[PDB]
DNA sequence: AGCAAGCATAAAAGATCTAAACATAAAATCTGTA
DNA sequence: TACAGATTTTATGTTTAGATCTTTTATGCTTGCTT
């Protein structure tokens, strides 16, 4: 029942992945046929949200649905459900059902108090093993007595001076960080994509900046400035990018999964595609990779 | 905009999204042998496109379909509203017929007023003094 | 005697204006605009001609009074030839005004002889179908108060539709819109401006003292022989208004200079006639107008001076010390620590110059600080009192202000009464009068 | 007038104005009437006395402080108006309108119209008064709600046999002065004098104090015999007078604070009564001086660790002392808000002031204690909802007064005063 | 070494807003099966 | 085979989490200066 924390200088991503997938999961599976599923959290990604992570956890291990009396008055359906998990797993054999691996737990979006509280409450469960890594030197400042008690860490020092090429992918190195935008990871994805997907993304960006210019620089993209999926289908069909809406949705699944574009339903019932990047970031994407 | 138009062309009362899909099918797919020409006047088009601008695109796009016999007459206060809301590419694709209504001059306005009082100016009346 | 009771009731219902419309009194200074209001309405209910008029005037300028008197006057002789829909911008919303119009149309049409059933789209479509289409047409009269609140900058569809009904409908529609803004025209959008007829009636103002004298004479003269005291009451009122040196004329002149509003004067006078027990007391009260002075003194009994005159020794000392530390500070701000330091310095100096004033501790001065804050002698350094809208108040309630986070001792305050004002108010015989001059 | 004016002790003008405005005739009573005054000014008391003296005036008392927002206020008005109307006229067949259907001011207008149109069977017009005790006391209050409530009476039918007349008892004059152009008739309630407060307190509390159980047991325990009707009343009046003349400066002209003080100090005052001192009030006062010398209105400040205590000490020193540590030390300015600093400076000062073992490094435990200190709000940041402790732009500050940090420093035997005595004592 | 005055400017506090998460509901429409 | 009963579709309402913005005071930098 001890969560493992790995700190040091270098990239511990390879260490954590190899330890969890190649050693931990098969060994737990044999000591308990299928291997224990591993949820690899990429905390260096600035677009890591606890809603999606908890949805993945719920999919991996199915919990009891939160009842009407347990939802409270506008209560957090994630925290209450995790407490329900804790109560359910308190009286049950202490096997291991999930191995969630937290790469770079102090990353730009994974360091926030909400997701840290989520991980703190998940750490109480003894049926999931937690193997986390931290790179920041002030990382222990994140956790008070309650969170450091729920984590129940055993700190291990693994310094290896590794390049950390994957962690540096999501933000520019030449600018020397001059972090949470996530547009650099989007561009890195954009070099390696199908030409049809690149054209569809370029059209979406162009129309979204048209909407933003109609509305008004440093403002992010929301559903207020976004394309309707029917209108986007019409545009793509006019440009031969997508034959039908099914193909367009299939293409958009990759961008939605990578947290690049979001489809959300507004008050009118329309479903709107919007890219959560600012005007300058979209212009840079069009000039650099989408030119 | 849709709930009205479909109700004016089908007699059915549908929701706005169902009406939009019905209009798309009616204009794109129904053969021209089973249709009547439609002349739609979009008075004050400024108010329709203020949040999502999809009314303009939907109503102008339906005039591009070969099967559709729609005729849209759009009225707005700004001469460049489609060029802003739709964009240059979409507006160039649609191919409008653009007309500008300049304000009246003093002579034209005087002629309007005179025609409004053609039979009454310099006329004769019987007035009951009581 | 019942005669004086009848006279007093008649006087009170003359002041309140609830006397029958056959004998309602119209002040001479506003007998002109009424004619205009009398004209337009009589050109819409009798001649069946559409009209769109906006009445601009301050609060209590007799807009609703005249607009209701005219409707009552037209009501008794043309009851079945018009219906009235009343809307108020304060209690009606953009979505809610449609429901209000539909419900009022259905109610008035059943009264003279559904539209209010369905969604907002159906209701609006039905009211457009009914209005914006031997035997004549019923005139629809819109009494539409606070027209400026429905003439916002984001969208004006109700006003647009109403003015389009005025122009392009076969049913005669009269739309009266009351507002206080002098620039109501620039509030409307250009389409609504074009649709509006630019018929703005600016309500008359009291420009003379004789106007208020005549208004008071109209208010307080009983013109119906209902009590034995009516003739003597009229004689007394006329002899108290004829001479310019009388107390009633003096108070009328003071109202003319300061307030210049008949409603304030009648509010002052209503308890004057309701308090009197017999006719002699009423005559003496109208000759001396002592109750007017009492009422005026009471009205000014909770402001800064009245609140300051109701402070204990410790609270007054703390207030003076806070005023001194705010005067010394460049920003006019202070906190509990500085104020208490100045207070204890003052108390030490006073006791040294000497039967000794007690120096209360911090725990015994926190309550005084809270009491002085409650009376709004101090406010937060940068605080918004009350938000204008409900949405702004909701947003403020959601936000957690930094002022409540910091400890009570270090909270930065700022006064409403400066040290010079304290020097002026406080009597020269006070113990702390030497300490109100920094 | 047929309206009887109650004899309120110190509200004669206010009662006269209430009788002048509030009358059973709808023609000669204002649509809106306002009662203004501060806490303890006897406005609800005066209105209750006036309405009790006149059982022929129909009143619907409402308390907006319980109804935090406007929708509960409208729903409660709609419910209570029809409930009261049913109570007065149970023989009128009426249909029930659900108060929860009132969700807009227009919905309230429509519901009130529907309720009033079914009472046309009455012979003469009546008016029921909606008293809103504390319209100023709404928690979710803006400057536009009262504008709605002023003009609410215009849209309701003019010829109805049931007239609604609103009465508001607001608290603050700053709120009332926003609506000064509406010319609403207003009755002001000035705060009481010291003599008025003393008389109110004696006439309101002497009867209860003289019948208290503690006095009942004390008189029989001390074997005393005296005039029960009068001597005990005089004793209670003298106690109230002593309380007032001792704590008037502390409380002010506040009836509630003095009532609380009387409740707190009466048992201790009566526990000091005996045979000799009851007859002479001077001796009884001299035997219980300690009661009237201290207000006593209060009902090792922290159990923090030595690391947490030294972290707080270092944070206070860092925040309230300028970054001139380089010159001499480590080898009032406290009257103002604490300044801001960084984590590294706090850690350096903590290492400097921590007792040697030869120096204390920043373990996991130190950072855990610092994060706990921020959790307990003893140390704050420039946080705005989302907070990231690891951002270089986040700066820290202290949230303890001088007394708390002084107690903490003396707990670990640290002289923070000597450090802070350079600028001022 | 140590510090006052002037300046630009990064920053704190908060107004103003959006929108996702949490929630309710009437009409239409899918779905069983007696 | 029409069905009630379960589900989806459409339409707002309530509340929390997160954003950008203006407005105003703190702040490092520069200039001038003496220990
Ligand atoms: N229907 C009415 N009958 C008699 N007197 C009335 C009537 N309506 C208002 N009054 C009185 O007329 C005086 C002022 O006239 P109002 O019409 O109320 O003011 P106003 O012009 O409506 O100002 P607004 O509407 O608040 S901008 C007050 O003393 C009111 O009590
Ligand atoms: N004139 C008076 N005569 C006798 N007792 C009074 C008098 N005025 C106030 N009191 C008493 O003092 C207290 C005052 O209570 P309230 O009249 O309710 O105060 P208030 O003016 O309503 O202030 P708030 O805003 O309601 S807290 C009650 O216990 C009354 O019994
Ligand atoms: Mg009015
Ligand atoms: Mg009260």
């Amino acid at each position: 029942g001890f969560s493992l924390l790995f700190y040091g200088v270098g990239s511990k991503r390879n260490f954590l992945e190899e330890f969890a997938i190649d050693y931990l999961s098969p060994k737990i599976a044999y000591s308990q046929v299928n291997s224990i599923p591993c949820l690899i959290l990429n905390g260096y990604n600035p677009s890591c949200n606890y809603r999606d992570v908890f949805k993945e956890i719920t999919d991996l291990l199915v919990p009891a649905e939160l009842t009407r009396s347990e939802t409270k008055y506008w209560g957090n359906h994630v925290i209450l459900q995790i407490q329900k998990m804790i109560d359910f797993y308190k009286n049950q054999p202490l096997d291991i059902k999930l191995i969630l691996v937290v790469h770079n737990l102090d990353g730009p979006s994974i360091r926030k108090n909400t997701f840290q509280t989520m991980l703190s409450f998940l750490s109480v469960i003894r049926q999931i093993a937690i193997v986390a890594s931290t790179d920041h030197i002030y990382a222990p400042l994140l956790w008070d007595n309650m969170k450091a008690q729920n984590y129940n860490f055993v700190f291990h020092d693994i310094s290896n001076f590794e390049p950390s090429t994957v962690e540096s992918t999501f933000q520019d190195v030449m600018k020397m960080g001059k972090t949470s935008s996530g547009a650099e990871g989007a561009k890195y994805v954009l070099q390696s994509l199908t030409v049809n997907s690149k054209k569809m993304y370029k059209l979406l960006i162009e129309t979204q900046m048209q909407n933003m210019g109609n509305l008004s620089g440093p403002k992010r993209g929301t559903q207020r400035t976004g394309v309707e999926l029917k209108l986007f289908n019409h545009l793509c069909a006019a440009d031969f990018i997508a034959s039908n809406e099914i193909a367009l949705r299939s293409m958009l699944r990759e961008f939605i999964e990578h947290k690049m574009a979001n489809i959300t339903k507004n008050n009118s019932g329309m479903e709107i595609i919007w890219v959560p990047y600012t005007y300058a970031e979209l212009e840079k994407l069009l000039k650099t990779v989408l030119n | 905009c849709y709930e009205t138009l479909w109700n004016k062309v089908s007699g059915e009362r549908l929701t706005w999204a169902a009406s939009m899909e019905s209009l798309e099918f009616y204009f794109k797919r129904v053969p021209k042998n089973k249709k009547k020409t439609i002349v739609v006047l979009l008075d004050e088009l400024d108010a329709m496109v203020t949040k999502s601008q999809d009314i303009m695109y939907n109503f102008f796009n339906w005039t591009t379909y070969e099967n559709a016999k729609l005729i849209v007459i759009a009225v707005a206060n700004t001469m460049d509203l489609p060029e802003r809301q739709l964009g240059n590419k979409i507006t160039s694709r649609i191919g409008f017929t653009r007309i500008m209504f300049t304000g009246y001059t003093h002579e034209e306005l005087k002629n309007i007023i005179d025609l409004r009082l053609k039979g009454l100016n310099d006329s004769f009346f019987y007035v009951d003094t009581k | 005697d019942p005669g004086f009771g009848s006279l007093q009731r008649r006087l009170l219902q003359q002041l309140y204006g609830t006397l029958p419309t056959d004998e309602k009194i119209i002040f001479t200074y506003l007998q002109d605009c009424q004619q205009e209001i009398d004209r337009i309405i009589k050109q819409s209910i009798i001649q069946k001609e559409s009209h769109s008029v906006i009445l601009v005037g301050p609060r209590q300028s007799y807009k609703t009074y005249l607009l209701d008197y005219e409707l009552s006057l037209l009501q008794q002789s043309y009851k079945e030839q018009f219906i009235t829909i009343r809307l108020n911008g304060f209690i009606h919303s953009e979505q809610t005004a449609i429901n209000g119009i539909a419900t009022q149309l259905e109610q008035q049409l059943q009264k003279i002889h559904t539209i209010s059933s369905g969604s907002l789209t159906e209701v609006f479509e039905k009211i457009l179908l009914l209005l914006d289409s031997s035997i004549t047409k019923i005139t629809v009269v819109f009494i539409f108060d606070e027209i400026d609140t429905f003439a916002g900058p984001v969208r004006q569809t109700l006003l647009y539709n109403l003015f389009d009904m005025v122009e392009h409908s076969r049913v005669p529609v009269c739309i009266f819109g009351c507002t206080t803004k002098l620039n109501i025209l620039e509030y409307l959008e250009k389409r609504v401006k074009s649709r509006f007829s630019q018929r703005v009636i600016y309500m008359p103002q009291i420009q003379n003292l004789d106007d208020m004298v005549d208004a008071v004479r109209n208010l307080l003269t009983v013109r119906s022989e209902i009590s034995p005291w009516v003739s003597q009451w009229n004689e007394t009122l006329e002899k108290e208004l004829s001479d310019p040196r009388s107390n009633l004329n003096r108070h009328i002149r003071m109202n003319f200079e300061t307030f210049r509003s008949l409603p304030t004067l009648k509010n002052s006078i209503i308890p004057l006639v309701a308090t009197s027990k017999n006719f002699g007391s009423l005559c003496t009260a109208i000759k001396s107008c002592s109750f007017l002075d009492i009422y005026n003194k009471n009205q000014l009994s909770n402001n800064l001076t009245g609140r300051l005159q109701s402070l204990s020794d410790l609270e007054l000392a703390i207030l003076i010390s806070a005023a001194r530390v705010a005067l010394r500070a460049k920003d006019g701000s202070f906190n509990f620590n500085l104020a208490y330091a100045e207070y204890e310095k003052m108390i030490k100096a006073i006791n040294s110059r000497i039967n000794t004033i007690k120096l209360w501790l911090k725990k015994d001065v926190k309550n005084v600080w809270e009491n002085l804050v409650q009376l709004d002698f101090f406010t937060e350094k940068s605080a918004v009192g009350l938000r204008d809208n409900a949405t702004a108040a909701f947003y403020a309630s959601n936000y957690q202000f930094q002022g409540t986070m910091i400890p009570f001792d270090l909270r930065s305050y700022q006064m409403q009464i400066i040290l010079q004002e304290l020097r002026r108010i406080i009597p020269k015989s006070n113990m702390y009068y030497s300490w109100t001059q920094l | 007038m047929n309206v009887t004016t109650p004899e309120v002790a110190f509200r004669e003008y206010q009662t006269n104005c209430l009788a002048s405005y509030i009358s059973a005739d709808p023609d000669i009573t204002p649509s809106n009437l306002i009662l203004q005054g501060y806490s303890g000014t006897g406005k609800t008391y005066t209105l209750k006395k006036y309405f009790n003296a006149n059982p022929n005036l129909h009143a619907v008392w409402l308390e907006p402080v319980e109804l935090v927002s406007w929708k509960p206020l409208l729903q409660a008005i709609a419910r209570t108006v029809q409930y009261k109307l049913k109570t007065l006229y149970p023989n009128i067949p009426t249909t029930d309108y659900d108060p929860l259907q009132v969700e807009e001011p227009f919905l309230l207008v429509k519901t009130l119209h529907n309720i009033f149109v079914q009472y046309e069977s009455l012979q003469e017009k009546t008016c029921l008064f909606l008293i809103l005790d504390g319209f100023d006391s709404l928690q979710d209050l803006d400057a536009a709600l009262f504008n709605k409530y002023i003009k609410l009476n215009e849209l309701l039918p003019k010829d109805s046999k049931i007239n609604i007349k609103f009465i508001y008892t607001m608290l603050e004059t700053s709120f009332l002065q926003r609506y000064s152009t509406h010319c609403i008739p207003t009755v002001m309630f000035p705060r009481y004098n010291v003599d008025e407060v003393s008389t109110i307190l004696v006439m309101s509390r002497c009867g209860e104090l003289m019948e208290d159980s503690c006095l009942r047991k004390r008189i029989i325990e001390e074997q005393i015999t005296d005039c029960t009707d009068d001597q005990f009343q005089n004793v209670a009046a003298n106690f109230i007078h002593l309380i007032v003349q001792a704590f008037h400066s502390y409380t002010g002209n506040d009836i509630f604070a003095l009532n609380d003080l009387i409740d707190f100090k009466w048992p201790k005052y009566v526990s000091r009564i005996t045979k000799e001192n009851i007859f002479e009030p001077l001796a009884l006062y001299k035997s219980a001086i300690k009661l009237f010398l201290s207000t006593d209105d209060n009902l090792q400040t922290y159990d923090l660790s030595i690391i947490s205590k030294y972290l707080l000490i270092a944070s206070y020193i860092c925040s309230y002392l300028e970054p001139r540590y380089d010159a001499s030390i480590f080898s009032n300015p406290r009257y103002l808000q604490p300044s801001l600093f960084a984590i590294e400076r706090l850690l350096a000062i903590f290492q400097a002031i921590f007792p040697i073992q030869s120096l204390m490094k920043a373990n996991i435990e130190v950072f855990q204690n610092l994060s706990e200190l921020h959790t307990l709000k003893l140390i704050a940041t420039t946080m705005n909802k989302n907070i990231d402790y690891l951002s270089p732009k986040v700066r820290w500050k202290v949230n303890v007064p001088w007394e708390i940090i002084k107690e903490i420093s003396e707990s670990v035997h640290f002289n923070i005063s000597d450090y802070f005595s350079d600028i001022h004592e």
